């Protein structure tokens, strides 16, 4: 459960982002293929060589999606509805999955943002993602 | 591996007694049905609408039978279970594109089918030593995924 | 979320366990034991033997909350209350240890039920007890 | 562990910049700012309750010291990570009772905390490199256990 807190310290990270949401989702994912490799399995279509512009594309609807979440904070549920349904009846990527990529957001936040990525800030974050996954979950089974 | 030559024995004692082609449908069956987003993988194979179309989908029994006869054959070379299987990763891996979680998902449902067989006799000790199988054979299938 | 079937599927289920159900639980924790033994780790201060008192005492603890949790089914955050504070706040157990004991209490239903563990009864036990799981655990942070 | 070339040469390269006792305070801080549960285990530090207590406490400055210390003396040994941890692994099953979920949490942790202070230096492959190192010393402090 975000507090008001977290809530603030979301809002306040996330808009020091800005214009390159696109940009740190492409680098986010970038990172999990690399770091976590399994993950590649759920992107056989993709080109993943560095630079490939499906990832950039790819990263700037998730940020996008994220960027939607981060408005609709106190509604997630509603607000990524078409998302979750999405996820759970026809991608169906497997839920450890979104632990994994939740890491690299962090990892790719905290090297972007030294002033902002403090431990409350990093606290908030990794909860707030959290509970983005669990939503996008939530209509698995 | 690491299995004593106890809870090898108890292993192997136990497997003697089980109908592959029958233990193999139901655990790929019970896990499209538990764990419905593994349905992804088999959308050739018809209808999994329900558990009713799963349970019953000829090839759907007739995968459970292979795959479980593979995982009967690793059992006669527990200590080796990497050299077994590792045509079988590479395949999994480049050509299937199957998220290794999978193999655990599956390994954890055979346990509870074991156990649902055979009742009193899948101890807790025969247990813990099936757990130990199950999870050297997935890590053993993910050992070539890159 | 659980569905109309699923809350059926479980309540029939529990039911057939009945006066069995502290037995049941002392078997799930000896299972757990055995088979996951960093598990033992949240309880060092206990003989954790076969057939020991204490893991006699807890699984009937442990029975008696699913049970209570069966009969609020609608109302599990209310009824687990008490549960989900104990865990948050002084236990403390990782969370990955709930899903480690869910595992062992279904192959021990299982082992004991023959007749009634159909698929769509496994399905819907492993749906619930992750549902008890998420509440015990939705106070950790 | 099995690193590259490349990857031991990015992984030790990074390390010799890193100021162990800063780093460590903060890793260990971190953790138990964001998972606060792990708090658990260090109640005689005092009041871990706000963010800003336990960044200043001096006990977790300390303790985040010996762990990172120990952690550094590992990177030394790559090619040996069971054998060198083998004594904190049987300390940390047998004496503190740690669960061993707590040093994978603690591990990436440090990869954000490396993140934070190196910036862009901090590449996706350094980050890659790093991740191979911290679940190898994850899985040999967790050898042990029984
Ligand atoms: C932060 C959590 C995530 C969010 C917010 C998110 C959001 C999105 C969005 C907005 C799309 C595009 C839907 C559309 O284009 O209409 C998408 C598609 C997709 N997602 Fe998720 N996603 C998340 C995590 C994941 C993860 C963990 C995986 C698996 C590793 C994944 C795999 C995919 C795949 C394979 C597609 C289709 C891509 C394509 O073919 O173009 N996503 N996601
Ligand atoms: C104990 C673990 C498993 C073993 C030993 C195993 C073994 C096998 C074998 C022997 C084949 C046939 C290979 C060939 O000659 O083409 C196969 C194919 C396949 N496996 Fe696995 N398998 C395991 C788990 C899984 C699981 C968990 C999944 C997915 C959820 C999966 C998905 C597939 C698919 C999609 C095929 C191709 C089927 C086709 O021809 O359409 N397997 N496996
Ligand atoms: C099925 C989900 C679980 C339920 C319903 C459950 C329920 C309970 C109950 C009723 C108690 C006794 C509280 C009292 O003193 O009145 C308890 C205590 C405790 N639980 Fe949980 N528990 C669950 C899972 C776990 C997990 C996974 C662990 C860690 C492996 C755990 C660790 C403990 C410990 C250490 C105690 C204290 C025992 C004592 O000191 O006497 N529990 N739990
Ligand atoms: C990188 C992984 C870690 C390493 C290398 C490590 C290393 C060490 C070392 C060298 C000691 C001192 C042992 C002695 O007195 O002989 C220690 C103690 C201890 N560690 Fe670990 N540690 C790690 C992670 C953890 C984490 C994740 C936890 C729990 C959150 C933890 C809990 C403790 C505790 C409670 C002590 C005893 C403290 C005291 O007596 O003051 N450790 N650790």
């Amino acid at each position: 459960m975000l507090s008001p807190a977290d809530k603030t310290n979301v809002k306040a990270a996330w808009g020091k982002v800005g214009a390159h949401a696109g940009e740190y989702g492409a680098e986010a994912l970038e990172r999990m293929f690399l770091s976590f490799p399994t993950t590649k399995t759920a992107f056989p279509h993709f080109d993943l060589s560095h630079g490939s512009a499906q990832v950039k594309g790819h990263g700037k609807k998730v940020a996008d999606a994220l960027t939607n979440a981060v408005a609709h904070v106190d509604d997630m549920p509603n607000a990524l509805s078409a998302l979750s349904d999405l996820h759970a009846h026809k991608l169906r990527v497997d839920p450890v999955n979104f632990k994994l990529l939740s890491h690299c957001l962090l990892v790719t936040l905290a090297a972007h943002l030294p002033a902002e990525f403090t431990p409350a800030v990093h606290a908030s974050l990794d909860k707030f993602l959290a509970s983005v996954s669990t939503v996008l979950t939530s209509k698995y089974r | 591996v690491h299995l004593t030559p106890e809870e090898k024995s108890a292993v192997t004692a136990l497997w003697g007694k089980v109908n592959v082609d029958e233990v193999g449908g139901e655990a790929l069956g019970r896990l499209l049905v538990v764990y419905p987003w593994t349905q992804r993988f088999f959308e050739s194979f018809g209808d999994l609408s329900t558990p009713d179309a799963v349970m019953g989908n000829p090839k759907v029994k007739a995968h459970g039978k292979k795959v479980l006869g593979a995982f009967s054959d690793g059992l006669a070379h527990l200590d080796n279970l990497k050299g077994t299987f590792a045509t079988l990763s590479e395949l999994h891996c480049d050509k299937l594109h199957v998220d290794p979680e999978n193999f655990r998902l599956l390994g954890n449902v055979l346990v509870c089918v074991l156990a649902h067989h055979f009742g009193k006799e899948f101890t807790p000790p025969v247990q813990a030593a099936y757990q130990k199988v199950v999870a050297g054979v997935a890590n053993a299938l993910a050992h070539k995924y890159h």
